[PDB]
């Protein structure tokens, strides 16, 4: 009949997905544990955290 | 006053609609994604339900 | 007996929090599309467009009333981007009787439809029905003032309501 | 090494009332001309904080209060006496317990296990020959073994001189994480975040450091008190109704279980009944 239906629904797909995460600064002194000027001995093996 | 009433019931009715979103219901979490996230799907349909 | 230098590592769980976890990096900074958005604590769909609120510095999410998410800082740049929805809502067909004509006109209610003749409405936009100046007595009703008909070699038509 | 200070003279500390003061931001959400109904542990308002005054009757008190649930610190300080707090359970080195230290240079946290002393103090002294102040004294634990967490900000200087602004704190211990609430001002305040510390310890009791001006005797006897005033205040887990304005800062806060007015307005979410 003459009129105005409702029959589906309109929904828009996202296009793509995006993370965000902080600065990567602030880092731990890694730089020495493997670029050290010595490395003690395994009797006095250094114990780092 | 006749007339702010019913803008008045209207608006807080549908405010509390969004309210029930936010109820776990017995479930583990409110939010929709974190139960897929943390949960298997075999076990998943008992929290979804 | 060449010597070697051998660094060992060990990882643990305890009740701490944690400190390292990827740091996994991120991605580019994509605005004005519908996107999955995720950040430090939230994941969503919506849209991102630049805002000019007042957040504090120490203040990172925004809610409205009814608590759901409007405004967050990228982590990395001080920026604010608010969030709104990405744009839905019904299809209605709009019709005569099908002993007359088959042809429809599709009305997208509550959508600008640059994203999906087009004529844009208060309710939404009209799809296959063209508009006219003049002004008709209103059968098929749409909203705000808008009604569609079939007049005229024949096609949908929409026009302005006229009350008498 | 740890030093017992003589010439102590008793007297019952004074209460204050607190004027709807110590309330801060629950969150990170930044919330526009809204009515929030929060539920955190909030100090409840008038209630009757513990008034501590070190004036020279030679008074210089800083006893060991229990941390419950949380302390709102407040300090009407002009010469910088107020430099830090204990934080542990019971202080015999046998505890995993928390050190804050604002000393001269910088605030050094340290969390890990101390010797604490009887009488935990931070000595200043004054040398006369050029007029200057300059801390010598460090008498706070004797020894560490191993430590997990520890802090140096960047360093800077301080005045260090008794002069003839209010300093506001609160410290909260939720999940494993020490959260400062803080904001300088010279009534009504809204406590801004300003250090999280995530170490993941245990917290029963807590122990104020000042800063005693020394100049007339031993190590235990020649020193004075000085012009310092703190009040303790101790948080409670009750509801409040935050008035977030429009550019997201606490203009006024309403206690619900405070008086029967505040209850229609709790009910209503509205200032104005
Ligand atoms: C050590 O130092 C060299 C040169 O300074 C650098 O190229 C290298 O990436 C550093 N790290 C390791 C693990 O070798
Ligand atoms: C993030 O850190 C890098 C250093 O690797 C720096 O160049 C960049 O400017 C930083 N980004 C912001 C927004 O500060
Ligand atoms: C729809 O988008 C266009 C951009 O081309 C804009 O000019 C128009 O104002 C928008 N309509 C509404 C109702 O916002
Ligand atoms: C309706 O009138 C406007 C001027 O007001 C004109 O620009 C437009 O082309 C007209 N449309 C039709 C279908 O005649
Ligand atoms: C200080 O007094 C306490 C009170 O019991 C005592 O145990 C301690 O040995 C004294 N001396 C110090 C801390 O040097
Ligand atoms: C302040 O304390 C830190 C650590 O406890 C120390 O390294 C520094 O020397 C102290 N400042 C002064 C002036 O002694
Ligand atoms: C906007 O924010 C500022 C803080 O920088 C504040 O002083 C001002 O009162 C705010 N505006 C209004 C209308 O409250």
């Amino acid at each position: 009949e003459k009129g105005i239906y409702q029959t589906s629904n309109f929904r828009v797909q996202p296009t793509e997905s995006i993370v965000r995460f902080p600065n990567i600064t602030n880092l731990c002194p890694f730089g020495e544990v493997f670029n050290a000027t010595r490395f003690a001995s395994v009797y006095a093996w250094n114990r780092k955290r | 006053g006749k007339l702010q009433d019913v803008v008045n019931q209207n608006a807080q009715a549908l405010n509390t609609l969004v309210k029930q979103l936010s109820s776990n219901f017995g479930a583990i979490s409110s939010v929709l994604n974190d139960i897929l996230s943390r949960l298997d799907p075999p076990e998943a349909e008992v929290q979804i339900d | 007996y060449q010597p070697y230098r051998v660094v060992v590592l060990s990882f643990e769980l305890l009740h701490a929090p944690a400190t390292v976890c990827g740091p996994k990096k991120s991605t580019n900074l994509v605005k004005n599309k519908c996107v999955n958005f995720n950040f430090n604590g939230l994941t969503g769909t919506g849209v991102l467009t630049e805002s000019n609120k007042k957040f504090l510095p120490f203040q990172q999410f925004g809610r409205d009333i009814a608590d759901t998410t409007d405004a967050v800082r990228d982590p990395q740049t001080l920026e604010i981007l608010d969030i709104t929805p990405c744009s839905f809502g019904g299809v209605s067909v709009i019709t005569p009787g099908t002993n007359t004509s088959n042809q429809v006109a599709v009305l997208y209610q509550d959508v600008n439809c640059t994203e999906v003749n087009v004529f844009q409405t208060r309710a939404g936009c009209l799809i296959g029905a063209e508009h006219v100046n003049n002004s008709y007595e209103c059968d098929i009703p749409i909203g705000a003032g808008i009604c569609a008909s079939y007049q005229t070699s024949q096609s949908i038509i929409a026009y302005t309501m006229s009350l008498g | 090494q740890c030093v017992n200070l003589t010439t102590r003279t008793q007297l019952p500390p004074a209460y204050t009332n607190s004027f709807t003061r110590g309330v801060y931001y629950p969150d990170k959400v930044f919330r526009s001309s809204v009515l929030h109904s929060t539920q955190d542990l909030f100090l409840p308002f008038f209630s009757n904080v513990t008034w501590f005054h070190a004036i020279h009757t030679k008074r210089f008190d800083n006893p060991v209060l229990p941390f419950n649930d949380g302390v709102y610190f407040a300090s009407t300080e002009k010469s910088n006496i107020i430099r830090g707090w204990i934080f542990g359970t019971t202080l015999d080195s046998k505890t995993q317990s928390l050190l804050i230290v604002n000393n001269a240079t910088n605030v050094v946290i340290k969390v890990c296990e101390f010797q604490f002393c009887n009488d935990p103090f931070l000595g200043v002294y004054y040398h006369k020959n050029n007029k200057s102040w300059m801390e010598s004294e460090f008498r706070v634990y004797s020894s560490a073994n191993n430590c997990t967490f520890e802090y140096v900000s960047q360093p800077f200087l301080m005045d260090l001189e008794g002069k003839q602004n209010l300093r506001e704190f609160v410290f909260k211990n939720i999940d494993g994480y020490f959260k400062i609430y803080s904001k300088h001002t010279p009534g009504f305040s809204a406590l801004e975040p300003l250090v999280d510390l995530p170490i993941g310890i245990n917290i029963t009791r807590f122990q104020t450091l000042l800063a005693l001006h020394r100049s007339p005797g031993d190590s235990s006897s020649g020193w004075t008190a000085g012009a310092a005033a703190y009040y303790v205040g101790y948080l409670q887990p009750r509801t409040f109704l935050l008035k977030y304005n429009e550019n997201g800062t606490i203009t006024d806060a309403v206690d619900c279980a405070l008086d029967p007015l505040s209850e229609t307005k709790c009910t209503l979410k509205s200032f104005t009944v």
